[PDB]
């Protein structure tokens, strides 16, 4: 039979089978119980709505992410999140299907040991194999080689590979990723007038990020400009009316990514975190590294990131390596489409984690030999 | 006369949505467009350089 | 209901000279020879009551294939068991739903045009093309071709 | 066919499709009652001494363990089965139905009873 | 406790389908009649397990029907 | 059995059987004792008129209602209304049908824990269950969402809904309404002779409101028309003869609804209280309560209000917004309907207050899960 | 009503009209970028070879 390449995620819950070009159903992940009380009677009123559905009845609902930075700190929701997939979003049923989760780097233990023994127990699955979410991405390119930087919107993480071997002890894990940089835009916003508090706004506020904020290529040169003419001034119109115009809040919205002092984080940019990852890894394979940076995950969606980026990179690096910047256009879908070419291999059939395995070592086989 | 209205209505709201998504496909497509021609640009002059340096050398 | 609209379709001597008798009390005041809406509302007041006339005019022009306010002769016999509800609209839905999912052979939740005239040469009954062409409209609430259950209830709507 | 000619053509295939239910619930009661012949086999019983009637016991009662906790699985299925299709059936009665509600009316009473009522036992057929 | 309850739900499944066997104190002859009961509930259960399939499948189908049925009015 | 859906409203009694298309028995609630001697001995001459006769022999009584604003300030005198409607408008005993009583928002606790004890101790109901009477109003029009403004003879209050999820924090409520447009009429009327001081004579001026009033769709433009030409001059006949000519009074006497401060109140029209309503919800759902407000309630039957109150919304409200106002030819017995489908429903039939249920908590149990 | 759904009938072919032209435009433009990444490989594989022959040298 066919194997379900599921993709939890943050944000955005990606799913298909496996072997087609694109998750079939993509919808984000959000649970959210009614908050006012109800007068009509015999209106079918759910007393939950999840996925896409409660993206429509938001003005009444308070949604809530089950998962805050690659970990999950909601099991409950988490599991109707996933029934949901399942049944009304594939029509599936779970009992004749093969799962390949995707689980960031770095993540507890605890989380990976219950989101097995959930699939086996609850859902019932036949075998389901769990995979470092860099490594897919690292597929899709069609590469073997790179250093790949996904930057989610749960957490930002930099897998260096070479000839297939990873480097377990060069990954730097950055928990910067778009709900910060959501919550960043929401709180600079303040500064013209227009006050989202609602967590129904902070999808207002995404929309607003997606499709005005874009990456400048050098700041001090934007932020002067934008302060003397007025040619950045974009307007947008909320769900009601009333548009709103975002001056120089476009690009400090995502530069944040670079500078991860403005929400008060310690750490150095995502310009810097790949460098450090390069000059861990030895010194014969940096060249490698360096021609094959890949670019992955939602948030590297910016428009003109992948040329700050190789700017930052070619001015840290030495002067005579090439630096080239891998950024495909089906960036979002990257790390599905790896999990799916991964789950189509018939060299891989054999390592699903099966039934009878965890029937006999409990839940806790996912760190044994089958990772 | 008032469901003839109504259709009217979601018609125009579906062809609008239909004009807005093209748009940001054409949108990303010419900012692609662009880079790759300042590229190309790029490349023409370093392929040059390139071959003045295998002369001298 | 259901028997006394079929029995006074092509009735005998007996109900239809009722319903002249009928008439011919009513004429005290009321002469129309055909029921108009007026007439109607004049003989159901002089009656003894006063009825909201809602019932009265859907009776007279809401079956009605013309709804011209007058009254017809099958359009009356509809009038007539509209007041009660005896004919069990085709079955129940326990049953409609049985039928419909051996109907429903692919098991897809719908009932594709091919399979719905195979079951119709499997009734037997009077074969009439315009008649399914009809049904077949009943089908076409959003003009898809198969038929589900809604519509399939639809035109299955008085069938006794 | 007239109206009610067609009305009686869809009673036809109403009782065709229940002839063809009644079939189909005979069959299946006929072919499951073979496969569970097939499957639930009588096996002998006498010429065996005590030991290997022991161990016909503890082999019946390890399948009829095993066969419970199938059948309690099964039975789970059924279960959340019901429950899908009780949403469903109110999910549809909710997309075609609460604002369905009629003209209830308390004076347009039966053609048969409003006439008696106003006249007597005039109305006697219907 | 949810989990908890699964748990237990899931052993009581394990531990209480199985009943309480009883065989050795039963003679040779009342062995053969724990033999011929042990036959009739296994294959009483094996019946009950067959009717629960059928109707399983029974309910799947009238739900494929019912989910077309919302499709096609959605 | 059949329910009975009582409707008190203030100004005109409205009741029924439930499933019907209209009320039974419509006749305005007053009371009124004779006031003169009387000489006439065995005229058969009773001490209360109630009811529909109350207004044949207005001429020697003097009429009094017994609802101010919604509140109900004279317990014996709505008891005695209520006895009324039952036996002699309806005919049905009370001891054989549950009852669907109205209550205006934001009404005082005792006034509805009085109602449902009188129902339940002299009336002897067998269960009575209170209702908001905007959310019938939403019944009626077949709706789920909307908000609905309902602008009754005692007190106009505006619920806003969203999806059968009332917003208790966004409920307008707003005294004046029918009774103080006819006060202000009566007022008015003075400046041209004609005076009328008796409460009996406050039926006749409420007569001339509800034949010759207008709402105008420009104010000032009215204002000037009527002041020079003399094309709306338009007259009555008295219950006497002595026509009279009601010139710029017309559209004035209606014109309070929407400023306020022409009888002295300080608030704001109907036609800002309704934006000020939307205003307070979320968001999101901003959009379709405008277009899907509502119109209910006797008052708002004035020819050319739905169009005044789309053009001030339409002036208040963001240009891009589409400002719809439903407003129904079955106005006034809107909230009625409403009543009868709620009270037909099968879903609801479990909501009633079950007369044991009184019996073991006591009249506190309105406020109650049984709402 | 009649007034409103003309209004929204004309918007709604306008809107249509405008989808058309988009689709238009995003074809032209997607094949112009796949050519220009077919010239950018080119250019790619010189730079290579030059790289090679600089070093040889
Ligand atoms: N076109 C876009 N432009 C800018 N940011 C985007 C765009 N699309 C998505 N994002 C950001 O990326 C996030 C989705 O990232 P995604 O890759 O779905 O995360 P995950 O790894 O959990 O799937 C969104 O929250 C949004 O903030
Ligand atoms: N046709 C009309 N035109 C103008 N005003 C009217 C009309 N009918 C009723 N009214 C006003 O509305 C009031 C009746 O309102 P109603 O809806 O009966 O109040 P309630 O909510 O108490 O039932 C009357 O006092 C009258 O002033
Ligand atoms: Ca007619
Ligand atoms: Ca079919
Ligand atoms: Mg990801
Ligand atoms: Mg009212």
């Amino acid at each position: 039979t066919t194997a379900l390449v599921c993709d939890n995620g943050s944000g955005l819950v990606k799913a298909g089978f496996a072997g087609d070009d694109a998750p079939r159903a993509v919808f984000p992940s959000i649970v959210g119980r009614p908050r006012h009380q109800g007068v009509m009677v015999g209106m079918g009123q759910k007393d939950s709505y999840v996925g896409d559905e409660a993206q429509s009845k938001r003005g009444i609902l308070t949604l809530k992410y089950p998962i805050e930075h690659g970990i999950i700190t909601n099991w409950d929701d988490m599991e109707k999140i996933w029934h949901h997939t399942f049944y009304n979003e594939l029509r599936v049923a779970p009992e004749e299907h093969p799962t390949l989760l995707t689980e960031a780097p770095l993540n507890p233990k605890a989380n990976r040991e219950k989101m097995t023994q959930i699939m086996f127990e609850t859902f019932n699955v036949p075998a389901m194999y769990v995979a470092i979410q860099a490594v897919l991405s690292l597929y899709a390119s069609g590469r073997t080689t790179g250093i790949v930087l996904d930057s989610g919107d749960g957490v930002t993480h930099n897998v260096p590979i070479y000839e297939g071997y990873a480097l377990p002890h060069a990954i730097m894990r950055l928990d910067l990723a778009g709900r910060d940089l959501t919550d960043y835009l929401m709180k600079i916003l303040t500064e013209r007038g227009y006050s989202f508090v609602t967590t129904a706004e902070r999808e207002i506020v995404r929309d607003i990020k997606e499709k005005l904020c874009y990456v400048a290529l050098d700041f001090e040169n934007e932020m002067a400009t934008a302060a003397s003419s007025s040619s950045l001034e974009k307007s947008y119109e909320l769900p009601d009316g009333q548009v709103i115009t975002i001056g120089n809040e476009r690009f400090r919205c995502p530069e944040t990514l670079f500078q991860p002092s403005f929400i008060g984080m310690e750490s150095a940019g995502i310009h810097e975190t790949t460098y450090n990852s390069i000059m861990k890894c030895d010194i014969d394979i940096r060249k490698d590294l360096y021609a094959n940076n890949v670019l992955s995950g939602g948030t590297t969606m910016y428009p003109g990131i992948a040329d700050r980026m190789q700017k930052e990179i070619t001015a840290l690096a030495p002067s005579t390596m090439k630096i080239k910047i891998i950024a495909p256009p089906e960036r979002k879908y990257s790390v599905w489409i790896g999990g799916s070419i991964l789950a189509s291999l018939s060299t891989f059939q054999q390592m699903w984690i099966s039934k009878q395995e965890y029937d006999e070592a409990g839940p806790s086989i996912v760190h044994r030999k089958c990772f | 006369i008032e469901s003839d209205l109504e259709r009217a209505e979601e018609r125009a709201e579906l062809s609008e949505g239909k004009c807005a998504e093209l748009e940001e496909e054409l949108k990303t497509v010419t900012n692609n467009l662009k880079s790759l021609e300042a590229q190309a640009e790029k490349y023409s002059q370093k392929e040059d350089k390139y071959e003045e340096e295998i002369k001298v050398l | 209901d259901d028997i006394y609209k079929a029995a006074v379709e092509q009735l005998t001597e007996e109900q239809k000279n009722e319903f002249k008798a009928a008439f011919d009390i009513f004429v005290l005041g009321a002469e129309d020879g055909c029921i108009s809406t007026k007439e109607l509302g004049k003989v159901m007041r002089m009656l003894g009551q006063n009825p909201t006339p809602e019932e009265l005019q859907e009776m007279i022009d809401e079956v009605d294939e013309d709804g011209s306010g007058t009254v017809d002769f099958d359009e009356f016999l509809v009038m007539m068991v509209r007041c009660m509800k005896d004919d069990s609209k085709g079955k129940s839905e326990e049953e409609l739903s049985d039928l419909f999912r051996m109907f429903d052979k692919n098991a897809d939740g719908y009932i594709d045009l091919d399979e719905l005239k195979m079951m119709l040469q499997a009734t037997g009954e009077t074969i009439t093309e315009d008649d399914i062409e009809e049904l077949m409209k009943d089908g076409d609430k959003n003009n898809d071709g198969r038929i589900d259950y809604d519509e399939f209830l639809e035109f299955m709507k008085g069938v006794e | 066919i007239s109206a009610s000619r067609k009305l009686q053509l869809k009673t036809l295939m109403l009782q065709i499709a229940k002839q063809e239910m009644e079939r189909e619930a005979e069959e299946r009661r006929g072919e499951k009652g073979r496969v569970l012949r097939t499957r639930c086999q009588p096996l002998e019983l006498d010429g065996l001494g005590f030991e290997e009637l022991q161990d016909l016991c503890r082999q019946l009662h390890a399948r009829v363990d095993k066969v419970d906790e199938e059948r309690y699985d099964v039975e789970a299925k059924v279960t959340k089965n019901i429950t899908e299709i009780a949403d469903l059936t109110q999910k549809i009665y909710d997309l075609r139905g609460k604002f369905k509600r009629p003209t209830l009316r308390r004076v347009r009473i039966s053609a048969d009873a409003m006439m008696q009522a106003l006249l007597g036992t005039r109305a006697k057929e219907s | 406790g949810k989990r908890q309850t699964e748990r237990e739900k899931k052993k009581k499944i394990l531990a209480e389908r199985r009943k309480a066997l009883a065989i050795d104190h039963l003679n040779e002859d009342q062995l053969r009649e724990k033999a011929k009961e042990l036959w009739q509930s296994i294959h009483n259960l094996e019946a009950e397990k067959f009717d629960l399939q059928e109707k399983f499948k029974q309910q799947k189908y009238e739900i494929n029907v019912l989910r077309n049925r919302i499709n096609d009015n959605q």
